[PDB]
């Protein structure tokens, strides 16, 4: 159960991380 | 212009008191046939063996029904999904015994009402309107398809289509509850939110527009005379209406944009009713309401009933009693 | 079950099918970042 | 606008989150413990899973008297030994 | 940023993808990335199904929809549909999952990095929606692609191990199809069959020879049609009948997909050939017939004469006549007498169910199958409690047939709505009144009054 | 005049995010408690002692099955006040006896009064006609008839609806099996007003949205409206022609249209309330006497009306022992009405 | 103190993810412990 | 520049405070076994 | 060969994660596109290689 919630945490954050990294760097959003 | 060109011009004419159009070319004869057959059957049809067990059910006024009990009764379970036009029967007497009028009526009706929907697009196009009134009508239409066609398909018989009658409708509902626990199905719950909410918002909108009508009349006349057909100026004060409703709840829960408000008025009931239709159309394939029968159990394993279990007892009553002579085997599988 | 060599990836495999749904939700995060302009 | 601070101002401020990264988790944990300690059962009189029936009993403890209803419940509770 | 707000595009965020109508590069990205999503799901869902899969339980007891598709193609299964090798399932899943990365790569590239429009870059890849010839050419390419797809199925069936045949003599098994039905009278005859009971249009297809032959025809039709559309431009009558715009073409496809959705719904509900009951569970008709069969067997073992047993209504309790006289099971399942299945057919004679065969020839494998199907009828709750709506919690079951029929009805329905929405909008936009009525040129104001 | 009353009036009527008013003094506590009581009960409180049911998240129910259930039948129509002779000030015992039911029903009722007073108060301050408050009389007639008058005509609050999703569904099915409530022409008028109201909501919203004037360049048309604009945003003339040609008739008067939108669902709800007042007394539309006389003498005479009564008889026999535990019903297997096989 | 420091799109994404987690837990609880039928 | 404790502030907290308390309670319940 | 396999697959997973975040960020970032384009080329060739490695080693571990 701990292994499954860690995966969806890394996978879950990936999308919002992409946006965040781009917003910080004044990317082409 | 040649004859065909002239005919086309008349059919598609924006000047006919009732628009005809190409959808109307199919709609008019099909709706007339369905209407005429329905009226005659509702008054004069003999009893119909709905459940294919040689137990004819009387639907017509002359055979002992009133407006509330009367129906055009669904075609025989012996027929199932077989196409049963008049010409497949050896006689009108046979056709009537087996519920032929039901099939004639619902097939002409469904075709005609589909064309009614197309015709709404069609006229909107001829008048230079936006096209989506027909999309709103797709909600009741989809609902009619669900109860007259999709449910019969899933269950394997037009004998399980909704009867064309007031009490027959209630019969369909009660049996549907027994067999699908529709009340516990989220699509029917969305349907209820759709129609309760539709009524709420209807009353709300009515009351708010009425509340803010601009004074144009005296007390000895209807305020309705304060509006003239085709006038350019709006007849109520939307700013006062929003000023009222925004204070009733809070500012940002109220619409100040009439286009947004009217879109919401269209969308809420239409989407809910689409879900209602889809509830029937998916319970047609026996994906049923939530089943929490014996979901709550104590430390020993005793069943602790919830309201779901009381629902279940009511459903059992319906189940065991419906079509009391039709089942020979222990499970009701369609 | 997956072949035994891959068994360690079971928890990952349990999560993968839901990923497409995350793309729809992502569209909303992105739009929120540009102020739904 | 009605004079109060805009919500969007408040919930995008550091101070709001300094306060609320404490108060929100504190409330949540207090709610959790209200249940996990069993206090909820005691406050409301809700049966625990082992307290719906005595060991051999299969009859519901239904209240059948209006004015001695309090005592009846108390008697039902005693019979759980 | 070109066209990425409402002021410049004319489309609000919630209609944001309409901003892509005339940006062929970004729109290619959207499409390729989306194809990625479909392939991703196919791959990931398969791996999920495989990881959860217990080979000795029926697939239909396990919430599986994708493994059944692979098994029907003859991969991983043997006699009776028993799983003999899970490796083909693993391969299908992995290869789709890997392929999705590629598609996702191309989609993301075109969508955010590549040229926004393709027309200045390439005359071959660029397009104008209103360029009728270019539209039919691209359509032509895709028809050829689809025809090859259909022939891939033929190849599997004829040259690469065959297909799962529920009807195979001596019991269901994977079988190579050597004599596909080429006769156009049989193939196109399906297309002209009534969709009503006892007929069922194309859904009635009941043997793999007809299935494979149909795909030979469809493959050739699609390749020929593709070549046709590359080599021609739309005729005058077609030009005058249609709206020629991106949104119009979308609407035509939405209509088509809606139709296909409803067909697929009926296919999985009734058909037990291309949806073998070994993998998908019994059909509704099948399970109801299986119940009648079960109790006929039980009571006959006890000494009942099932031919002469009169039920409460006067109709035979176990056996009666259809409206054309065929001997059929009785009770409510009278409606399902058009059902046909490998476990039942051996009891069928020229006149329907044969009483002498019933009395003497029912084999234990038929009893087992009828009992299995009766107790896996496609009835169950949304939370997957198996059985009738009043059944108690205990069995975790909803038939794959129910999952597949309901989902596809919902999808087909909303796609009909999308068709109407986009067809009506395409018409209005083409004619120039999709944004509302011109106040100074209101058409109704120039029309005579109705009365 | 500038006393404390007028100073209080000033503060109460300040233009703030959430308007208060004199009506707020009734509304806010009563609504808050009604809602709080429901959330409290559905989260933590049992129905074991009143109904023999679990009804809270604490016991394992979900959002669909949680309820605040009515008191035991033996309570009759007791106000069941916390300090009353039943609970005698004991909060725990009060919960176990169904005190939260009358708590929610009664604060709910006073809260609804407060809301309608709020509608009047705000209308008066803003200077609009009070048709919103008038329309709200329909919700009030429903709440009062169903949650108060109905159980008051019956043996006890036990037979009022319990506050819960599944519980309300049980209430619907009870009314079918016991009252044949579908057969009641007052319920039928309610149905027509609700469905007719939903129809009017959809059709009017769609008609306005599809007869819009082009007032902007945007393909998304919402921005092309201004609250303060004088002009109609859509064409009544084009709308009128459309419906006249499609349906045969059409609205031509906007004031009438909008009044009708008030009238229909409001009148429907009021009609349903009248029927429920009859049901409080078991004064049902249960039967058609002519139907029964015929069917009793003629075993071949069958209608959908006679079929539905068989369903009702099943509902009653199958649900009563568990639904009405104070009756101590024991119905041997052999007496239960059942058709063949099932 | 200053309004705007933490972008509204982050607050919404985090709050939204919080709602999904809690609702998800409630659905997990439908299959385990009390109310699970087991 | 802005007040903190307003009628709005009170209204918000009469709802939000019990809501979070209740959500914690209901979360804990998911781990209760018979 | 299980040591080679189990880490090659972990390396496949890890790189995929890096690429999933890295490719879109690079594509939409204004500066350092020269350095990015080669890294994406490198990552892609290495991703493809690892797929083939896992694919081959599969048969010596199953
Ligand atoms: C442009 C469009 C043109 C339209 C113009 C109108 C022309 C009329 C169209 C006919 C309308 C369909 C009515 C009958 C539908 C039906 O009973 O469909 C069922 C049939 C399948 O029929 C079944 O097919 C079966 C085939 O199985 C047989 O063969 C199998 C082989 O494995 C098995 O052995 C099986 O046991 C055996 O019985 C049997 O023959 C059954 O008896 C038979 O009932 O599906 C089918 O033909 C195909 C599926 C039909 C589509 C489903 C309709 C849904 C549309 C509603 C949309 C809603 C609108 C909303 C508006 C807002
Ligand atoms: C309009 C919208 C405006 C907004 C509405 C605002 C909401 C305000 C809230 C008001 C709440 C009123 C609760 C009334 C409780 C009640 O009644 O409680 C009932 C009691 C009577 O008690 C009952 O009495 C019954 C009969 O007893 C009698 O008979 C028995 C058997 O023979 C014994 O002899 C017994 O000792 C003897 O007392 C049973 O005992 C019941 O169990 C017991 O509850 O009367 C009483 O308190 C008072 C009875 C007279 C006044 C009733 C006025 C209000 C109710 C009008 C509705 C009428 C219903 C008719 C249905 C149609
Ligand atoms: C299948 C879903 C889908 C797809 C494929 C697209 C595709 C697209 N949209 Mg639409 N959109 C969608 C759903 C989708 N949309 C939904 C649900 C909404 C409502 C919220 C919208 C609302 C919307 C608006 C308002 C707009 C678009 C626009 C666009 C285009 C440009 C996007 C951009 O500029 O990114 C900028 C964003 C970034 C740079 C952030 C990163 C985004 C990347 C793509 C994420 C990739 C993540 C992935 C895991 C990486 C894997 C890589 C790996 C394979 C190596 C692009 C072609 C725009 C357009 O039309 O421009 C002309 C536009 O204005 N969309
Ligand atoms: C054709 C589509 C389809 C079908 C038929 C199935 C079928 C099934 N799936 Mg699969 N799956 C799908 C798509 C589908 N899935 C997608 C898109 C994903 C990614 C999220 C998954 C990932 C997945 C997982 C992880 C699992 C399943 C499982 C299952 C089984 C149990 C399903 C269940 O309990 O539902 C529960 C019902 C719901 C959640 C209700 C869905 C209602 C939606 C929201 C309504 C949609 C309405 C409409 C489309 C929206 C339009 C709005 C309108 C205004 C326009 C069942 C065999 C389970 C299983 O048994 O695996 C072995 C399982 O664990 N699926
Ligand atoms: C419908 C799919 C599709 C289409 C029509 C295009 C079209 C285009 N691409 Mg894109 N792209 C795609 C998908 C697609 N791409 C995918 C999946 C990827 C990831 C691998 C990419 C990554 C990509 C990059 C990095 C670039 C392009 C570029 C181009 C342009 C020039 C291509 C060329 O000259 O080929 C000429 C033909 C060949 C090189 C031979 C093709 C060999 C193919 C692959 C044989 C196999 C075909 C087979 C039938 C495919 C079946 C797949 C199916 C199972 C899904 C053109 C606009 C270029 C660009 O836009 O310039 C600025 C460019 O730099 N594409
Ligand atoms: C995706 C598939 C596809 C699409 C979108 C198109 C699109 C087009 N085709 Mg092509 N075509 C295709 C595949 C396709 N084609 C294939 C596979 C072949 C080989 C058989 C052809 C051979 C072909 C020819 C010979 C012609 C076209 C033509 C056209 C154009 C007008 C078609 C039309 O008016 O249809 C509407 C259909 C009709 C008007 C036919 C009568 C309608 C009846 C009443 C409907 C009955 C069906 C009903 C729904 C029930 C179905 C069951 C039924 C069989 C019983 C249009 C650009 C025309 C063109 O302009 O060529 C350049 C034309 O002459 N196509
Ligand atoms: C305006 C807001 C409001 C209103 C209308 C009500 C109304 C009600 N409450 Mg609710 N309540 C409120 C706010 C309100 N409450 C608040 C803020 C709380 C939190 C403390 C509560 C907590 C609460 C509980 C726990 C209960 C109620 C209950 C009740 C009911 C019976 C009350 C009663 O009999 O009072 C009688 C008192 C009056 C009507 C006041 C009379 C004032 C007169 C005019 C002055 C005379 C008094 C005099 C000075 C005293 C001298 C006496 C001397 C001879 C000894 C009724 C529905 C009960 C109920 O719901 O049971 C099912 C119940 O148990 N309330
Ligand atoms: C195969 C694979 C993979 C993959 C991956 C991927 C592909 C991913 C992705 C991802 C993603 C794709 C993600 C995402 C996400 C997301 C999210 C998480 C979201 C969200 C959201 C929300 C929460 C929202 C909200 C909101 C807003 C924003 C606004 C308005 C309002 C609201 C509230 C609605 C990997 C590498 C692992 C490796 C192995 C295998
Ligand atoms: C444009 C756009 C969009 C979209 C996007 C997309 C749609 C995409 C995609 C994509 C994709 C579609 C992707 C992907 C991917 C993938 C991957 C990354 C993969 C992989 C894999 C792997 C790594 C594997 C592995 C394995 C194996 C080999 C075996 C067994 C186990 C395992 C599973 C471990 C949006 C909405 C946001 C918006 C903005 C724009
Ligand atoms: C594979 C297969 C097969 C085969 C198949 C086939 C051979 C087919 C087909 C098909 C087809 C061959 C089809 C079709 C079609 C068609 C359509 C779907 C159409 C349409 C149309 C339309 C839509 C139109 C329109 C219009 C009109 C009416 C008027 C004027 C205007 C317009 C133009 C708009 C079989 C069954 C043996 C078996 C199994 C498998
Ligand atoms: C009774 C009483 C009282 C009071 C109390 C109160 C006032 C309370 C409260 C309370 C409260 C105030 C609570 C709460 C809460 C809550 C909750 C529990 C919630 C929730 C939620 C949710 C779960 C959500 C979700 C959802 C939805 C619905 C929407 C959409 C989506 C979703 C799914 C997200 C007193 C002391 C005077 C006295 C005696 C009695
Ligand atoms: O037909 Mn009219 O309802 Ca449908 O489930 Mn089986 O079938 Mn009879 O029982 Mn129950
Ligand atoms: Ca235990
Ligand atoms: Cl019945
Ligand atoms: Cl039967
Ligand atoms: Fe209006
Ligand atoms: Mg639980």
């Amino acid at each position: 159960v701990i292994a499954q919630l860690t995966m969806i945490a890394m996978i879950g954050i990936a999308g919002p991380m992409i946006i965040f990294l781009l917003a910080v760097r004044r990317g082409n959003l | 212009a040649n004859l065909w060109e002239r005919f086309c011009n008349w059919v598609t004419s924006t000047d006919n008191r009732l628009y005809v159009g190409w959808f109307g070319v199919i709609m008019i004869p099909t709706l007339l046939a369905a209407t005429i057959c329905f009226v005659i059957a509702f008054i004069a049809a003999p009893p119909v063996d709905i459940d294919g067990i040689r137990e004819p059910v009387s639907g017509s006024l002359l055979y002992g029904n009133n407006i509330i009990t009367g129906a055009v009764v669904p075609s025989s379970n012996a027929i199932g999904l077989h196409f049963y036009p008049i010409w497949e029967a050896a006689s009108l007497d046979e056709w009537l015994y087996n519920g032929g009028p039901y099939q004639l009526i619902i097939f002409h009706f469904l075709l005609g009402a589909s064309c009614y929907m197309g015709r709404q697009w069609e006229l909107s196009y001829r008048l230079g309107m936006r096209p989506w009134i027909c999309v709103a009508y797709s909600a009741p239409l989809a609902s009619a398809f669900a109860v007259f066609l999709i449910y019969p398909i899933g269950q394997g018989s037009f004998s399980d289509g909704m009867p064309l009658g007031i009490s027959g409708t209630f019969n369909f509902m009660i049996v549907f509850q027994a067999e699908h626990n529709i009340l516990m199905h989220p699509f029917h719950q969305l349907g209820v939110a759709g129609v309760f909410g539709g009524a709420l918002f209807c009353a709300m909108h009515g009351s708010l527009v009425t509340s803010s009508l601009i004074r144009e009349t005296t007390e000895t006349e209807s305020a309705n005379y304060g509006y003239k057909f085709g006038q350019e100026e709006e007849t109520y004060n939307i700013v006062a209406a929003h000023g009222y409703f925004g204070r009733l709840i809070f500012q940002y829960a109220s619409f100040n944009n009439s286009r947004s408000l009217h879109f919401f008025l269209a969308a809420w009931p239409v989407v809910g009713v689409w879900f209602a239709a889809l509830g029937i159309s998916t319970m047609a394939f026996n994906l049923n309401g939530f089943n929490f029968n014996h979901s709550v159990i104590d430390a020993k394993g005793n069943v602790i009933n919830t309201w779901a279990d009381i629902i279940n007892r009511a459903n059992l009553g319906m189940e065991v009693m419906h079509e009391r002579n039709a089942h020979n085997f222990p499970l009701d599988l369609a | 079950k997956l072949p035994e060599a891959y068994a360690i990836f079971d928890p990952l495999v349990d999560v993968l099918p839901v990923i497409p749904v995350l793309f729809l939700a992502l569209a909303f995060v992105w739009q929120a970042a540009v102020g739904f302009r | 606008t009605t004079g109060e601070r805009p919500f969007s101002d408040i919930i995008t401020s550091v101070r709001y989150w300094v306060i609320h990264s404490i108060t929100i988790p504190a409330l949540f944990i207090a709610g959790w413990l209200f249940v996990s300690t069993g206090l909820a059962y005691d406050v409301f009189g809700t049966p625990r899973p082992d307290s719906y029936y005595a060991q051999e009993q299969r009859s519901i403890p239904l209240v059948t008297d209006r004015f001695e209803a309090k005592q009846q419940v108390e008697t039902f509770l005693e019979q759980l030994k | 940023a070109t066209n990425r707000d409402q002021e410049s595009s004319g489309f609000a965020w919630w209609a944001g993808n309409a901003r892509l109508i005339n940006l062929s590069g970004k729109l290619l990205g959207a499409h390729v990335a989306h194809a990625g999503l479909i392939v991703f799901w196919a791959g990931a869902m398969t791996l999920f199904e495989l990881a959860h899969f217990i080979p000795e339980k029926p697939m239909y007891e396990q919430g599986l929809i994708l493994i059944p598709h692979i098994a029907t193609l003859g991969w991983g299964v043997g006699p009776g549909g028993e799983v003999v090798d899970t490796f083909p399932f693993f391969v299908v899943g992995v290869v789709h999952l890997i392929s999705s990365a590629v598609l996702g790569f191309g989609g993301v590239y075109h969508a955010i990095r590549g040229p926004e429009t393709l027309e200045e870059y390439s005359s071959f890849f660029g397009y104008d929606w209103k360029d009728k010839n270019k539209m039919t050419t691209i359509l032509g390419f895709h028809l050829i692609v689809l025809g090859i797809g259909a022939l891939l199925l033929v190849a599997k069936a004829m040259f690469f191990g065959g297909l799962y045949d529920t009807w195979a003599p001596g019991g269901g098994d994977v079988r190579v199809i050597t004599n596909p039905t080429l006769d156009p009278r049989v193939i196109f005859g399906y297309l002209l069959k009534s969709p009503f009971g006892g007929e069922g249009w194309i859904v009635s297809v009941n043997n793999l020879e007809d299935v494979v032959g149909g795909h030979i025809w469809i493959g050739l039709i699609c390749i020929a049609g593709g070549i046709w559309h590359i080599l021609t431009t739309p005729f005058g009558w077609a030009r005058r009948a249609f709206i020629w715009s991106g949104e119009a073409y979308l609407s035509y496809s939405l209509g088509a997909l809606s139709m296909m959705g409803f067909i697929a719904t009926c296919f999985v509900w009734f058909n037990n050939t291309v949806y073998p009951s070994e993998f998908y569970g019994p059909t509704g008709p099948e399970a109801s017939q299986a119940q009648a069969m079960t109790f006929l067997i039980r009571d006959q073992k006890l000494g009942a004469n099932v031919g002469s047993a009169q039920g409460p209504t006067g109709l035979g309790k176990y056996l009666m006549r259809s409206p054309t006289g065929e001997i059929i099971f009785g009770g409510e399942t009278m409606r399902f007498w058009d059902f046909r299945g490998p476990w039942l057919e051996p009891l069928r004679g020229p006149n329907g169910l044969d009483l002498n065969k019933i009395k003497n020839d029912i084999q234990p494998w038929q009893e087992r199958r009828a009992a299995e199907y009766m107790t896996h009828a496609p009835l169950g709750s949304l939370n997957s409690v198996g059985g009738v709506a009043t059944e108690i919690n205990s069995v975790n079951f909803v038939s794959p047939r129910s999952w597949l029929a309901t989902s596809h009805f919902v999808l087909a329905f909303f796609f009909l709505v999308g068709h109407l929405w986009h067809a009506g909008r395409a018409r209005a936009a083409a004619a120039g009144f999709e944004k509302g009525i011109d106040r100074e040129s209101e058409p109704v104001l120039s029309m005579p009054s109705l009365d | 005049e500038r006393g404390w009353f007028d100073i209080l009036d000033d503060w109460l009527k300040r233009d703030r995010f959430v308007f208060v008013g004199w009506s707020g003094i009734l509304l806010f506590p009563c609504a808050y408690l009604a809602l709080g009581g429901w959330l409290t009960g559905t989260t933590f409180v049992t129905s074991w002692y009143t109904h023999g049911l679990a009804s809270s998240y604490l016991e394992g129910c979900n959002f669909l099955t949680v309820a605040v259930s009515t008191p035991a039948n033996s309570m009759g129509h007791s106000l069941l006040l916390l300090w009353g002779p039943e609970a005698q000030g004991d909060f725990t015992r009060w919960c176990q006896l169904g005190g939260l039911w009358t708590f929610i029903a009664l604060h709910g009722a006073f809260g609804l009064i407060g809301f309608m007073l709020r509608q009047f108060e705000i209308a008066r301050l803003v200077g609009v006609r009070p048709y919103n408050a008038i329309a709200f009389s329909a919700p009030i007639a429903v709440f009062v008839s169903v949650f108060l008058i109905y159980p008051l005509g019956q043996s006890s609050w036990f037979f009022a609806p319990s506050f819960g999703v599944a519980a309300i569904f049980r209430f619907l099915l009870f009314f079918q099996g016991f009252h044949n409530w579908t057969l009641n022409p007052f319920h039928m008028m309610g149905v027509a007003g609700v469905l007719g109201g939903a129809l009017l909501c959809a059709i009017h919203g769609a008609t306005v949205e599809n007869t819009l004037f082009q007032d902007g360049e945007g393909a998304s048309t919402f921005r092309a409206f201004n609250p303060t604009q004088a002009e109609e945003t859509y064409s009544m003339v084009t709308a009128n022609r459309f419906w006249s040609q499609i349906f045969g008739i059409a609205f031509s008067n906007k004031r009438w249209l909008h009044f009708f939108m008030l009238f229909v669902p409001v009148t429907g709800l009021w009609m349903s309330a009248i029927g429920v007042v009859g049901l409080a007394l078991n004064l049902r539309s249960y039967d058609f006497i002519s139907q029964e006389i015929r069917a009793a003498e003629d075993p071949e005479f069958e209608t959908f009306y006679t079929k539905n009564l068989l369903l009702n008889e099943g509902i009653r026999a199958w649900m009563a022992p568990q639904d009405q535990p104070h009756e101590n019903f024991v119905f041997p297997e052999e007496v239960l009405p059942r058709g063949n096989a099932l | 103190s200053e309004g705007g420091r933490i972008p509204l799109w982050i607050v919404a994404t985090v709050a939204g993810m919080g709602v999904i987690v809690i609702v998800g837990l409630f659905f997990y609880g439908a299959y385990a412990g009390l109310g699970s039928s087991l | 520049s802005y007040p903190i404790f307003t009628v709005r502030w009170v209204a918000v907290h009469t709802l939000a405070v019990p809501t979070i308390f209740f959500l914690g309670a209901i979360a804990a319940m998911q781990f209760i076994q018979r | 060969m299980t040591i080679l396999f189990q880490l090659a697959l972990a390396a496949l997973v890890i790189l995929s994660f890096v690429m999933v975040i890295g490719v879109p960020v690079a594509y939409a970032s204004p500066q350092d596109w020269d350095r990015s384009k080669q890294l994406i080329f490198l990552g892609s060739g290495l991703w493809i290689a690892l797929v083939l490695v896992v694919g081959v080693l599969n048969f010596f571990v199953v």
